[PDB]
């Protein structure tokens, strides 16, 4: 019940999430504001 | 690493290859947060200089 990005910062999943962060830093440009909404099916 | 973390200057990192003819900057000590270090603006300052 603790964040993976804190307990094991060198896990593969956290590396993939850092890749997602770098993707977002370019995707989230020229957006009308700085709000991100993560949803699902 | 020792430059990105801020505990070194831009001049003590550059060394000369013996049988080469080009300078180089080694990684240094392995950090615990590489990808988070590389985002520091000092990296861009180093490249611009």
């Amino acid at each position: 019940d603790t964040l993976l990005a804190v307990g094991n910062p060198a896990d593969l999943a956290v590396e993939a999430i850092r890749g997602l962060r770098t993707s977002l830093h370019f995707a989230m440009m020229e957006a009308k504001n700085n709000v991100l909404m993560i949803s699902g099916a | 690493s020792e430059f990105l973390s801020g505990q070194a200057a831009a001049e003590m990192i550059i060394d000369k290859v013996e049988g080469g003819g080009f300078d180089y900057i080694g990684r240094g000590q392995i950090p615990p947060n590489p990808a988070e270090l590389l985002m520091h603006p000092r990296f861009e300052q180093l490249l611009n200089w």
